[PDB]
């Protein structure tokens, strides 16, 4: 369970963004700062960094 | 990739 803190507005079109208040599927933890989310309602890619979101 | 910079702070 990850719920994004900060909201995500990179400046690419590859890693997705997000707002602060929305859970994200995380893929990959405990190995680089930037993991792979994936979001279960419109089931999509959504790469989140990890100072914006935390264990919940 | 240094990661995303703080909200305003």
């Amino acid at each position: 369970t990850f719920v994004a803190l900060y909201d995500y507005e990179s400046r690419t079109e590859t890693d997705l963004s997000f707002k602060k208040g929305e859970r994200l599927q995380i893929v990959n933890n405990t190995e680089g700062d930037w993991w792979l989310a994936h979001s279960l309602t419109t089931g999509q890619t959504g790469y989140i960094p990890s100072n914006y979101v935390a264990p919940s | 990739r240094a990661l995303p910079p703080l909200p305003r702070y």
